[PDB]
């Protein structure tokens, strides 16, 4: 799931390390 | 207080300790050939096991190498598997695997671990507190749910539960029924509880049900800084842009773009109204629980900086046209959607995730009277063919209150403060 119009998911980043 | 070392261990505890010296004292190089001789001399020491990873570890925080780090992590598990491992130490090994697979991104990987270690350590209320994160962070919120169910129900004033669980009650929309965890959860002040998130959702929970109290938690949430003011919740944010709520053409300096949709606008409808009325199932309900009532459904041609070609196909001079403005298509933090709204339809007060977008709406078919959208403390309508411009970061609602359906084209541009390397290096949203 995306935060598309709002903040509904845990996080709305996918990080990848450095 | 740990115990790191076995029977076996204590035989060479000075080799060992002389190793650890070196990585403590920040001798990394030194430290990894240590710790590699230590390895190859005793293949069955977990210390010695535990001393690599954690130099392989350092190495990967110096040279800021994931595929040093995927090196760590798989040391880590290595130590989890010799001869009698001691507990402290196969708990550190395990949670640190996790940690840093998280870090990379690795989430099904690092769920894992947590499923072993909450299997190793049945009793250490924290692991199951990591083990519903680990859920959470791969989108099933129904085992995460149950995991922290189980928790307070052992432990039933865990504040970091409480949070986790209302969080997770808000997203399936029993929204009174969050308020009492969400709220309680803060006021523990247990570790991990003070998150935006938490003060995000409390607020907006008790909005949804008319408790006039969420605002005291908004400016709370401020004073904490998650917030930049009471006005402007968005969490994932670049400190310093420009904030207000309606901003002008000329203000954002997207002046071209405003005049290519404005001067298009009839183009972008028909093709707009084109794919409603094929009636295939490009059109999407709105599916982030935004509406109290009605119909919303939007057709999105960009997506975090992404063209999707199968709409732009349905639509396919306006996307052309948008092409000659990297400023909305290379929006990684914004879409290009088209928005239909049917009367009767009301779009709770919210906020988007960022600050780091606007998003332009243009009119282009709008009934005469009934469609509103507050931003802050201004209500404006949208007109045939022209732009509005706001900033989606605070607090904003929308009513469709007409005869007949409403149709907006919505453009989302960088923050015009943002560096062409901000743009470049901000993680999608
Ligand atoms: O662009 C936005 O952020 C937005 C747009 C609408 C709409 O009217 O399509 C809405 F109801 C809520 N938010
Ligand atoms: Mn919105």
């Amino acid at each position: 799931g995306k935060c598309k119009d709002g903040l509904g998911e845990y996080t709305c980043t996918s990080l990848e390390g450095f | 207080k740990p115990k790191l070392l076995n029977k076996f261990d204590k035989t060479i505890k000075a080799e060992l300790d002389a190793a650890e010296k070196l990585r403590k004292r920040g001798k990394i190089e030194e430290a990894v050939n240590a710790f590699k001789e230590l390895v190859r001399k005793y293949p069955q020491s977990p210390r010695a096991r535990y001393g690599k990873a954690q130099c392989e570890d350092d190495l990967a925080e110096k040279r800021r190498s994931n595929e040093v780090l995927r090196g760590a992590i798989e040391t880590y598990q290595e130590v989890a598997s010799l001869p009698d491992v001691p507990a402290d130490l196969l708990k550190l090994s395990l949670k640190r695997r996790s940690d840093r697979q998280q870090f990379l991104g690795h989430m099904r990987g690092s769920l894992l671990t947590l499923q072993r270690l909450v299997q190793l350590f049945p009793n250490d209320t924290s692991l199951k507190n990591d083990l519903g994160v680990g859920y959470l962070l791969i989108g099933d919120n129904d085992n995460a749910k149950k995991v922290y169910e189980e928790v307070l129900s052992v432990t039933p004033n865990d504040g970091f539960a409480k949070v986790h669980y209302g969080f997770i009650l808000k997203a399936q929309n029993k929204i009174a029924e969050s308020i009492p965890y969400l709220k309680e959860g803060i006021e523990s002040g247990d570790p991990g509880t003070d998150d935006g998130r938490f003060y995000f959702h409390l607020g907006d929970a008790m909005q949804r049900v008319g408790n006039k109290e969420a605002y005291k938690w908004y400016e709370l949430g401020h004073k904490r800084g998650h917030f930049a003011s009471v006005w402007q919740r968005s969490l994932y944010n670049v400190n310093g842009l420009k904030a207000q709520p309606w901003w002008t053409p000329k203000e954002t300096g997207y002046t071209e773009l405003v005049k290519s949709l404005e001067r298009n606008w009839k183009l972008i409808r028909d093709e707009g109204l084109a794919v409603m009325d094929k009636a295939k199932g490009l059109f999407l309900p709105e599916d982030e629980n935004l509406r109290e009532k009605g119909d919303w459904s939007q057709f999105t041609l960009w997506q975090q900086g992404r063209r999707n070609e199968n709409a732009c196909k349905g639509a396919p001079k306006t996307c052309t046209l948008l092409e000659k403005f990297p400023e909305t298509t290379g929006c990684r933090r914004g879409q290009i959607k088209y928005s239909i709204m049917h009367p009767g339809t009301h779009v709770w007060p919210h906020t988007g995730p960022t600050n780091c977008r606007l998003r332009m709406h243009l009119g282009l078919v709008i009934p005469k009277e009934g469609c509103k959208i507050r931003c802050a403390n201004e209500t404006k309508t949208w007109e045939e063919g022209k732009v509005l411009i706001f900033d989606d970061s605070f607090e904003h609602e929308v009513w469709q209150d007409a005869s007949s359906f409403r149709l907006i084209f919505i453009v989302d541009v960088w923050h015009p403060e943002l560096t062409p390397q901000q743009r470049r290096s901000l993680p999608a949203i």
